[PDB]
């Protein structure tokens, strides 16, 4: 499918890589600040009604990275002392570039990014930041109607901008047709998923790169009225027999 | 007696005829000579049941009469029973799997072999070496200690394994050349595979229980082990979390043993949060294994959320697949591995409710206890609970409480009740004690460090160990590799830290004289994966000590990779652990067999590695350290007042990092020390390195210089 990728060109160093649940959380707080609830209720209804945002991922120049789909982990074997080493470095790999990502979906042979454009420095006094290489920031994707991006997300991202700046482009991902899909957002599942890594936050999310069979995800409303983004960002993925 | 306990002891002594043949006591084949040993022994102390196990060394005419001769009624067994017990234990000896002097050939290096000595972690480090023909005198002194122990052993599997292990561990199961299997391992693996066929129901088969899938390979792996030990909120707490993950492990292993009617012999290995079990393929077993898996996952979810998991998968297996044809064993472990990697990708899938001070006293009471009792959960003095049973600490004066008694760091049952199942467990628990009886803390360890007060943190790993374990043909091979592997960490690391094996280790990089009570604290060692902390210079030295001994202990045929870090005493653990973990898998990534020694500037041309090949670093410390470092925190008298040079070199080397092809660095060094006769090796342009596209000698100096400078502040 083809997507609008909100690139965050970073005017200074970040504190985290923001997954979709906190991106949505900031987009909501910004809309609340600019417009108020009337829009936030329609921002939610737009998402429930079909629209989606992915987690945040690293980019570098014209190289967009994506989460390695966990579907490749059990299919790796599909030399002795060459199979051991690489197959562990594929199991360790968190991100792939778009070329290898599109190959990973079709369980074809694919390689790993040797260099990653971010670095977790933990400065002592302590916390940590994330230092971006040159023309290297973070992006996230948005699928859904244009009227709602021009309307709600783009103004909220601009407004959030005023630690970074915002440009965006079209972006195609060739994903095979399949009953199974990879979320590019951390999700709150409704069925029990296929393959996954749990993610603790207090909510148990399914991690970016987990595998689902027609799980839309879902949003959860609670009183502390704040909505928590747990929707899937599904892309067609092929599975091995297992 | 019952048919269950009899077959277990059956398989366990089938081949106790081998130690007595080679001693030359009763001058028959080991089959005959092993029967005369037990029937002999039964008569003495007058324990009738040994004369019943004697049949296991030996058209079945005489056998039925030699069994009829013995009252099967006197014990509680049928005759037609004991005939299966013999054929089962006969077949298992095939499934497990020449001169009367050939020693045990090391699993690590089948070209080397062990000197006949008995297992003792205190005494000496086993080193595969030169083949020495074993005397028949030595076997006779062994068999006499064997004799005296089995005299007092309470004839359950639990008391018998510890003496068979003590004595027959460094003994060739078969005396051909390049024979890898230890006797004790081949004994226990038959005692396992035999008992497996019994519970599998099958009988009077002479290939039903051989070409039919009547076995289960069980494997449990913990996932999130580091997420569960590290990532806290102090040192006392951290070891307390390590210890506790050990107990949870046993509690699930012991439960699986208990509820399938198996024995500790069926535990192929259990260390590093990994256990394997051989068992039956009955539908009751698979039911019981899903129950145990289910109840254990939940208990892990309620108590720790998703932090720590337990992936228990098993595979059905035929006798064929217990060894070689056309490899079928390592192939069938490979399909179980697969099943695990999928389950670890399905964390707490076994919980459909998912998608909708004791340990402080376990770190303070630590230095007075012998083990723990495994009672019910609701029981007095229960300190901590696992997913099945409560663990009551067992103090020196105290009385052991429970169905199983886990005893730490002995094979000698000692003063516990006859009716207590005996479960020995070992653990590398070395720690510096404070002036207060409690273990040393991160500031205490950081303060005893030579020069700069930093805390050394070292994280290690055995290289391509999954490959090695996957190379073993048979259960008995796998049993020996795993047992010996685990014993290096759980047994010998305690010693290496104390200073033992000084000869076998020898000259290593060091900054002070080794202390009598070293400022080191093991956090979690055991099979493959170890994590040690202490005074930074003591941790720096320990790193090479452990690597040498391990090189000795192995054929020089297995390698470590170690990640080292020196941090401020007030650094949070998860951050320290996070760094060395990163430095460690840098070491693994730049080829293997390397140590990450210090932080290092480098050109990013894809030609300069941060880690050192061990011998490369060891060769470098030899060359450069004596020229500049006096020892015990002082600098060579000559440089004392010329110390500024060492920084100016580090400054020089940095101008090489900026451009590795520019020659300017060799210009500069020559003026810098022009005494001149120090560092000849860096003033020149190495053209060997230009050919081999290798770095210039200057690129490596920092890994020695920066350490020396850390020790002289
Ligand atoms: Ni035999």
């Amino acid at each position: 499918p083809k997507f609008i990728a909100v690139k965050l060109i970073p005017k200074g160093p970040f504190r985290d890589i923001p997954r979709a649940d906190t991106l949505f959380g900031a987009i909501g707080n910004a809309i609340s600040a600019i417009h108020g609830q009337s829009a936030v209720e329609e921002l939610v209804d737009a998402f429930v009604g079909g629209a989606r945002i992915s987690s945040a991922f690293p980019y570098s120049g014209d190289t967009y990275y994506l989460p390695k789909p966990l579907s490749v982990e059990p299919a790796l074997e599909g030399d002795e002392e060459e199979r051991y080493t690489t197959a562990k470095r594929l199991r360790k790999a968190k991100y792939l570039d778009l070329k290898n990502f599109e190959l990973a979906l079709r369980l074809r042979p694919f390689t790993i990014p040797e260099e990653i454009p971010y670095a977790r420095v933990d400065v002592p006094r302590f916390w940590e930041e994330i230092r971006f290489r040159e023309k290297s920031g973070v992006y996230f994707l948005y699928s859904g109607p244009r009227e709602v991006f021009d309307g709600y997300i783009a103004p909220a991202m601009r407004f959030l901008g005023d630690l970074f700046e915002v440009e965006f482009h079209e972006m195609k991902i060739d994903a095979p047709g399949s009953e199974y899909s990879v979320t590019l957002s951390n999700a709150l599942p409704t069925k029990t998923p296929v393959l996954w890594r749990l993610l603790r936050k207090r909510m148990t999310f399914i991690a970016e790169g987990s595998i689902v069979k027609n799980d839309p995800g879902g949003m959860e409303r609670l009183e502390l009225e704040v909505y928590v983004y747990g929707l899937t960002f599904p892309l067609g993925v092929e599975l091995p027999e297992g | 007696m019952e048919i269950d306990e009899l077959t277990a002891l059956g398989g366990l002594l089938h081949d106790i005829g081998k130690p007595v043949q080679r001693a030359g006591l009763y001058s028959g084949d080991h089959s005959t000579q092993g029967a005369r040993f037990l029937r002999d022994l039964a008569e003495n102390t007058g324990r009738a049941e040994y004369e019943l196990l004697s049949l296991f060394s030996e058209n079945d005419e005489l056998m039925i009469r030699r069994i009829k001769e013995l009252s099967p009624e006197r014990f509680g067994l049928t005759m037609e029973d004991v005939l299966n017990a013999l054929w089962i234990v006969y077949e298992a000896d095939n499934l497990a799997s020449p001169q009367a002097s050939r020693p045990l050939y090391s699993v690590f290096n089948p070209g080397k072999a062990y000197p006949w000595a008995e297992l003792d972690f205190e005494k000496e480090l086993p080193v595969p070496g030169d083949v020495f023909s074993i005397r028949s005198q030595d076997y006779r002194e062994l068999v006499k200690r064997l004799w005296e122990e089995l005299s007092k052993a309470k004839l359950r599997s639990d008391r018998l394994l510890p003496v068979l292990e003590k004595y027959l561990t460094f003994v060739s199961s078969v005396t051909s050349e390049g024979n890898i299997i230890s006797l004790y391992d081949h004994m226990r693996m038959t005692s396992a595979i035999a008992l497996a066929m019994l519970r599998a129901g099958c009988t009077a088969e002479d290939g039903r229980c051989r070409k039919e899938k009547r076995f289960l390979l069980i494997e449990g792996d913990f996932s999130g082990i580091q997420d569960f030990i590290y990532r806290v909120s102090t040192l006392k707490y951290l070891r307390a979390r390590s210890a506790y993950l050990e107990l949870i492990g046993w509690d699930v292993v012991l439960e699986i043993l208990s509820r399938l009617g198996l024995t500790r012999a069926n535990v192929v290995f259990n260390a590093g949060g990994h256990f394997m079990i051989i068992a039956q393929n009955t539908p009751d077993a698979v039911k019981e294994l899903e129950e145990i898996r289910a109840k254990a996952v939940e208990w892990l979810y309620r108590e720790f959320e998703s932090d720590l998991y337990l992936a228990i998968e098993w595979e059905p297996v035929s006798g064929r697949e217990f060894g070689r044809e056309g490899n079928l064993f390592a192939e069938a472990r490979k399909r179980l591995k697969h099943k695990l990697t999928v389950r670890k990708l399905k964390r707490f899938g076994e919980i459909k409710g998912l998608f909708e001070n004791r340990l402080v006293s376990l770190g303070g009471n630590l230095p007075k206890l012998l083990g723990f009792g495994r009672t019910a959960k609701n029981d007095a003095g229960v300190l901590v609970e696992g997913p099945f049973s409560g663990f009551v600490p067992y103090l020196q004066g105290g009385r052991p409480v429970g169905e199983q008694i886990l005893v730490k760091n002995t094979l000698n049952p000692g003063e516990i009740p006859e009716s207590a199942q005996f479960v020995p467990y070992f653990v590398a628990d070395y720690f510096k004690k404070d002036p207060k009886g409690g273990v040393a803390t991160f500031e205490e360890l950081s303060m005893a460090s030579t020069g700069t007060r930093r805390l050394g943190v070292m994280k290690g790993d055995v290289d391509r160990l999954g490959e090695f374990f996957s190379s073993m043909d048979s259960p008995s091979k796998l049993a020996t590799a795993s047992r010996f592997m685990d014993y290096f960490f759980k047994g010998y690391i305690g010693a290496i830290i104390e200073g033992k094996f000084g000869y076998i280790i020898g000259d290593v990089p060091s900054l002070r004289d080794w202390p009598e009570e070293p400022d080191i604290v093991v956090v979690y060692a055991g099979g493959d994966d170890f994590f040690i902390v202490g005074a930074w210079d003591q941790i720096f030295e320990l790193a090479f000590r452990v690597r040498r001994a391990f090189n000795a202990y192995t054929g020089g045929k297995l390698t470590l990779s170690v990640g080292l870090g020196y941090f401020d005493e007030r650094t949070p653990i998860y951050r320290m652990a996070d760094v060395v973990s990163e430095r460690l898998d840098t070491a693994k990534d730049e080829g293997r067999n390397r140590v990450f020694v210090v932080g290092r500037s480098r050109p990013l041309d894809g030609k300069h590695k941060l880690s050192y090949e061990w011998n490369h670093y060891e060769e470098l410390w030899r060359t450069y350290a004596p020229r500049i470092y006096a020892g015990n925190g002082r600098l060579k008298g000559k440089l004392e007042s010329k110390k500024g040079l060492l920084w100016k070199l580090l400054e020089i080397r940095e101008l090489y990092v900026r451009d590795p092809n520019d020659v300017r660095w060799a210009y500069l060094t020559a003026y810098l020390l022009g005494l001149s006769d120090l560092f000849p090796e860096l003033v020149g342009i190495d053209t060997k390195a230009v050919e081999r596209k290798e770095p210039q000698p200057v690129y490596w100096v920092d890994g020695v210089l920066k350490i020396v400078l850390m020790a002289v502040r």
